[PDB]
């Protein structure tokens, strides 16, 4: 069998980084899914399509905790650490070759390096999620899990929005958290390093 | 209505102080003189540009009037005017500014001051330090912190002033004490700021200008230019940003 | 601190799209190498070449205005402020440590804080950026290989009309007589408001 | 056959001159001197070099010989060269050209004179008003246009000559009486013309250089420039905007 | 351990040549003076920098210590240094170094030099040719030459010195006699370098400053620069590209 | 050769050694009178066919089509290149090969270049229809057929000059093996004729490091 490995939460700043592979037997049946073109679909739909997957797939799932990122991220790149991340998945699944969505912008070299840990054939491509159906399926698969372990955190801490800074619900939440000094286990380092969260405006004066 | 006369270098200042945070603005003709007051969109930072009328060569108003102009536009154009080129702004109906110096005369539809956003209220800011230095000096050591960070601290007690800025690997530290600087109350005071905005705040101002700082603890800051000679009066006022 | 550059292709068109590109690189030094600073005196030929050799060893995005849409957006929006979307919408699909824009705008200044607020990343955007940054510069490679492509498909529906701006002759004749014959292509944009002549009529 | 000396402030004018509208040209050596013209691809532009043998150091040619010169290279070249340097130009064989100046010999390629787009025919202009004046004013007014349009009026009447450029919400207007021209004949004209072309034309000029402008009416004009102290004379015509 | 005064066109002068190559280095603080020497990660280029200590202005070291710097940092901060202010580095402890000019004190952690890539070993090149210019007059050679290749020749006998290029369609000689130069020893040599490596060398050279070409047949180039009025030394190997 | 019967038919042009260092640009057109014979001989698959499978299958496209075979030397390709991209030179053959075979309608595997824009410059020289796409050897069974006759002609010609020089690899500056003999090859200041000397992966390895002395 191939198998389609893919991430989500790579770029978050609340959250964990999602990485899932996903093996099939019938790759047709697979297309039959609709999973090509899914980015356009509701978080229920993705949900119904992520169990269909499931159904009909071998999955295996990876989430690194916010706290485990920053311990890894002193000594190691974000593309490093996900680059172990997809050789575990690989080496989890045991598929003839393995298709994988490339973070780096020259994926060559990380098919070069995935082959040597592995032992087995990797295609590496820049946007293969929209190329590949098993790569697509793997991406559904890791957002769904994101988005549920996004749940649980908005459980404990309330709706902090997606969890990325480009989300003006995040940047507004962060905000809050940042100057009530009270700031969550689930947000990443980076934060400290996005401007705009620290500066203050001239009416809180 | 409104016939003044200032140097390139006046006209040049007043429109590169506003321009830095705005691209429209209010100007207001006063009987004290020229007067204009903006707030960039973030609401992050103000711009206070006064130019007394002992300092314009021409200024004759017939009442107290206030235009709302684009200065972006302004800006643009007096690129062309030279710093000791005279410069002539008329404004005799209410829809059109009139720029001459040379053999140029350049026209500008005038904005509704109703249509551009609200004047800000001047802040009551209340700050122990009080720091005057040469602008210059101050110029400098933003440029060296721009370097390390995106952001450096103004730090004031007894010992004297001081801008740090801190990198993952290197840092910078400007230290004036009473003794060198011009001015000092030796007030106590710690605040964070965004180096890119104190650049920008810097371009109004060189060598020979005089500076004054007002700072507080996790406040504003007050940046007040002294520039052409006593002449000009731009003050910007900067949020603080919260130290990690 | 992976960087990333930002450009485009067809803001002062008449006919056509406005194109904007981003472009991110793991080696810098390597696209220097290239030649992408002095690229405008390059052939078309040449600027192809090149463009294939930067998606080569680069993350490259674009963005494509149809003019149908520009007409559209320019009603509550000046060109600039659409370019600053399509300036942000790239820089967060790259997600780089630091984007340099070429900005048209007399306060640059102001456009890398207004960017740096949208998107969260930091901004650097100054005046002919694409004559100091070689990743501008790429940027700005991309952006008009894939307009002159765009233009390409145009003139398989709606024959030679040139270049698509004003100053290109060829443009002027074919926009002239479409607008004669009271049948306008959707391609060519609204503010379409004198007849150039040549030394042949004197 | 063809070996001339002259400086480089004279050959940097030539050259920049000429590449402002073509890439490559005819370079004729006449007994007068040299002399060389070119209309761009889209013949709305044209200009014409002259510089009279006496501006050259040395200027000996066997017969009146034409070559056609890459103008993009020769450009290129020439910014090594220094203003108040001396620069050799020799052509000895009829397919290369050697450029010297101090201990740097150039050798190019000449281009086949009948490969190069046929050369333009001068315009025979009858044009009423007549405009002298400093080039580097001339060139900051078109500077200050460029910010408000794409396009300029050039009038002129008994009041004096006028520069004028209209924006959508603003516009901007030069002025210079005949008291303040070097010289006016307050000749009635207006026409209109590309702000681009113009922008380009005056690369070649500065503050001190004489600028002589002959404007009709919906006519092309004539921009004379007088540079190197005038050593050397630079012609620009371009045609109009109408309907 | 570690304390001198330099002048701002001195320190300026040796980052820059360093870090045309390299991004760290070792810097050796010998009784002799300075001392500095990398290799281009390709191995195609050397840079040896040498700054006698009779060209600090203060030179005054306890013991012959190295130290690992990141010269893409101190090249960074030279840049916010004046060419006639002064500069003091001092080396205190074994892991910062301390920059002073001015009223700003830049702090920076040191390499272990350990870490950095192994010191290179000066090449032993014997080489015929013997050449002494004006690095200005070589710069302009550099840069014409630049116009036509993306290599040239470094060819060397006794009617001269001489740099040439060619193209498909034109070509380039830069030649001058022993009369001409300032040096020559009429050697025989004939080398082909990359133009992009010499256009960078030649970065922190001008007119007025003197340069020593050691030229071979098919072996690297010396080029021995004399900077800053005699006061710095910079030279450049570099390896030869094969021909024909 | 006459307008007819030429002019009846569709032709597919293609390509083998474009991006080559060492060997020929070769260019190949194929013409039929019966496409459908065409593509039941299974030209559409035939990547995953070993060499004397292709050199089969070429014999068999040879008897039923008509083939023109153009061969551009690195000797030539260098002198062209001073003034012209590959992929310029690329379109130069492609019109060549076209107007050798005058037909109706041409379909023309397009390099990594605007294929649209292609099409039109193809158009204009040859005068006939040109449809020129990405891909085109796994679309249009007569593209896949010119591919095979280029291959074929290539790795002949290959053969040929690695009985001369000795095994240079595949040719590609992408081979470790091609990297090692090219390396050689410049070192020892005899370089044979089928190196295409300006080629870029040339100019990279003529330059020495320090530790060669």
């Amino acid at each position: 069998m191939k198998a389609g490995i893919d991430e989500a939460g790579k770029g978050c700043v609340i959250g964990p980084l999602v990485v899932a592979g996903v093996a099939c037997s019938d790759e047709d049946r697979l297309r039959k899914l609709g999973v090509k073109d899914s980015k356009k679909l509701s978080q229920g739909r993705r949900e119904e399509l992520a169990e269909e997957i499931r159904k009909i797939c071998r999955t295996e799932v990876l989430k690194v905790s916010p706290e485990n990122l920053d311990e890894r991220m002193a000594a190691k790149t974000i593309n490093e650490i996900l680059k172990e991340c997809y050789a575990e998945i690989i080496l989890r699944l045991k598929p003839e070759i393995a298709y994988v969505d490339s973070p780096d912008v020259i994926p060559e070299r990380l098919s070069r390096e995935l082959e040597e840990i592995t032992g087995l054939r990797v295609v590496a491509e820049h946007k293969a999620d929209e190329k590949y159906p098993l790569v697509a399926a793997a991406s559904i698969i890791a957002k769904v899990e994101r988005e549920r372990e996004i749940e649980r955190l908005k459980e404990k801490f309330g709706d902090f929005g997606s969890g990325y800074a480009s989300d003006p619900r995040t940047r507004e939440v962060l905000k809050e958290w940042i100057a009530s000094g009270r700031i969550p286990s689930c947000v990443r380092m980076r934060w400290k390093t996005v401007s705009n969260l620290r500066q203050k405006t001239l009416d809180d004066f | 209505m409104i016939d003044v006369i200032m140097t390139g270098e006046l006209l040049k200042t007043v429109t590169r102080a506003i321009v830095a945070l705005v691209s429209e603005a209010r100007i207001h003709f006063l009987e004290k003189g020229l007067h204009s007051r903006a707030v960039d969109p973030a609401n992050v930072a103000m711009v206070i540009v006064d130019i007394p009328k002992d300092s314009f060569e021409v200024y004759n108003i017939d009442e107290e009037k206030t235009i709302g102009v684009d200065m972006d536009r302004i800006f643009d154009i007096s690129k062309s005017i030279s710093t000791k080129d005279l410069v002539e702004l008329i404004v005799e109906d209410e829809s059109t500014l009139k720029v001459k110096f040379g053999s140029v005369e350049y026209k500008v539809a005038l904005i509704d001051p109703s249509a551009i956003r609200k004047e800000p209220r001047i802040p009551e800011l209340e700050l122990p330090a009080k720091i005057v230095m040469d602008a210059g000096e101050f110029k400098k050591a933003i440029a060296a912190a721009d370097k390390i960070s995106d952001q450096v601290i103004f730090r004031s007690d007894k010992e004297g002033f001081r801008i740090e800025a801190k990198g993952d690997v290197d840092s910078i530290v400007f230290h004036m004490t009473e003794t060198e600087l011009i001015e000092f109350n030796g007030g106590e005071a710690r605040s964070m700021f965004s180096v890119d905005y104190l650049k920008e705040f810097c371009k109004v101002a060189g060598s020979g200008d005089l500076l004054t700082i007002h700072l507080g603890t996790n406040y504003p800051v007050r940046l007040v230019f002294e520039l052409v000679g006593g002449r000009a009066k731009v003050e910007y006022i900067l949020a603080p940003r919260i130290e990690s």
